[PDB]
């Protein structure tokens, strides 16, 4: 369809 | 039910919760909800490294695809997980993964300007070049900081800095396929290549010449790594470059070859390493100078031209030249003997495969040749040619009174390296010629004991 | 440009 952003995130 | 609780547990990071939680049955189970991810996709992409851990080992599928094609690599790779992606790519991630978009990891990093995540998945192999549908590669989609990345010119002064100055870990830490052949901006405008060869850094020219380094690649001035080594004269490094396919006389914008460099520069060891390996000291230069010329010592002019004819002769023997071998011609020459392996050009003729080796060897032999010289493990010309059955040449050799029954380093003649190798007419000959069979080897074998059941036949005749 | 020294050193 349209690209989507994967699952997950950034650390700190 | 409790998949939903094991999911949760992935991207917080609760170990002791993600043990409790998963077995075989539920280790890959998609989340049939939203974006149809895997456990270890979650984890990857949370950066949860013991997590992953542990998923790994209980059979965790590091190639398991989501909805939209990604692969956990793909997930670690957007969020900067550069220590998670290390652990997926030695399970076998592979870096160029393509999602439905085709659409690799190090798209997925460049796009979020993850430098980290970028030189680690170069460094295992990851193609900056793959296009997604779009036509679109990672470089063309890339971070204006990833872009240098991609482009090989990313720390590149730190890159430099390190092979000169000898610094193994932190070249490793910038080391891609890509930035291994840059040049400087200034100055001479060298490679890591040329400047680790220069300076001596023998572990670092190991290092870049695995990943790909360019041992012909030219500085501003139309040099080649194999002139700095030679012109400041390290032997460890010259050999390395030349194992490598470094041009012996390559030449820069001056026409200057290697051996120049060298013997300009008085290194006598070098010159001698390079005129093995086929260098030329009549080669001239731009200023109509050789290296003959050039050297400065009197005993280096001297051995530049003896050891010259000396190479060009034994080369001239190996490939049969029998007119180059008239030419290159005096008593001094014909004994020549080669640094390592100590063959005389008769050695070199008599394993020619080449149609005129009779020839050579005879017109050798007539020149003044020592017919039982030994090579660096004691073999004659007659156990060189023996062993290879070149029997035509066995001929010559006796004529000039070869000792048939010279000792080798394992007390072997010529009828036992013959008979060992099954060789059935040279055996013949070699009797016929002279060899005794009952001779025994230092390690208590006859010629017939070392040969099979043809070469005895023909043995147990005496 | 015009001829130099190569890069590297002796010791």
């Amino acid at each position: 369809g349209y690209r989507q952003s994967p699952d997950g995130a950034c650390s700190v | 039910g409790a998949l939903r609780e094991l999911l949760e547990a992935c991207r917080n990071g609760d170990v002791s919760r993600v043990k409790r939680l998963v077995d075989a049955a539920n280790v890959n189970a998609k989340d049939m909800a939203g974006r149809k991810s895997s456990p270890l996709h979650f984890a990857a992409g949370f950066g949860r490294k013991d997590v992953v851990e542990h998923l790994l080992q209980m059979g965790a599928n590091v190639h398991a695809r989501d909805d939209g094609g990604l692969i956990p690599l793909h997930n670690a790779c957007s969020f900067g997980h550069a220590e998670v992606v290390s652990l997926l790519l030695c399970q076998g991630a592979d870096p160029n993964a393509r999602d439905n978009w085709n659409y690799t990891p190090l798209h997925e990093a460049a796009i979020k300007g993850k430098i980290d995540v970028c030189i680690v998945l170069l460094q295992h192999g990851a193609d900056p070049n793959i296009r997604n549908t779009d036509g679109k590669s990672a470089l063309d989609l890339a971070d204006p900081s990833a872009k240098a990345v991609l482009t090989g010119e990313y720390k590149k002064d730190e890159l430099l800095e390190a092979a000169r100055s000898g610094n193994e870990e932190k070249l490793m830490a910038l080391l891609t396929p890509l930035n291994v052949n840059c040049h400087a901006s200034d100055g001479r405008k060298s490679t890591p290549l040329h400047l680790a060869a220069g300076y001596n850094r023998v572990r670092i020219v190991q290092l870049l010449l695995q990943h790909g380094a360019d041992v012909h690649a030219k500085d501003k001035g139309g040099l080649v790594p194999l002139h700095n080594a030679c012109s400041y004269g390290h032997y460890e490094v010259t050999e390395l470059l030349l194992k490598h396919g470094a041009c012996v006389n390559a030449m820069d914008l001056w026409q200057f070859t290697p051996l120049h460099e060298a013997a300009s520069k008085n290194r006598v060891e070098v010159c001698s390493l390079l005129l093995s390996h086929g260098a030329d000291p009549t080669l001239v230069n731009c200023h109509g100078k050789s290296a003959v010329d050039m050297a400065p010592t009197p005993e280096l002019r001297e051995r530049l031209t003896y050891e010259f004819k000396g190479h060009s002769l034994l080369q001239a023997a190996r490939e049969a030249d029998l007119a180059k071998v008239k030419k290159t011609l005096a008593l001094e020459i014909i004994n020549f003997k080669q640094p390592q392996s100590h063959e005389t050009a008769l050695h070199c003729a008599v394993a020619s495969l080449h149609p005129k080796r009779k020839q050579v060897t005879e017109l050798l032999l007539r020149k003044g040749a020592n017919v039982n010289e030994k090579n660096k493990d004691f073999m004659t010309p007659l156990h060189v040619a023996a062993e290879r059955a070149h029997n035509d040449v066995m001929e010559v050799l006796h004529k000039h009174g070869a000792k048939m029954n010279a000792l080798d380093t394992l007390g072997q003649t010529a009828l036992h390296r013959a008979a060992l190798a099954g060789h059935l007419q040279t055996c013949r000959l070699l009797l016929s010629y002279g060899s005794d069979p009952s001779i025994i080897s230092l390690q208590g074998f006859t010629a017939a004991q070392m040969g099979n059941e043809a070469v005895q036949q023909i043995l147990s005749e005496s």
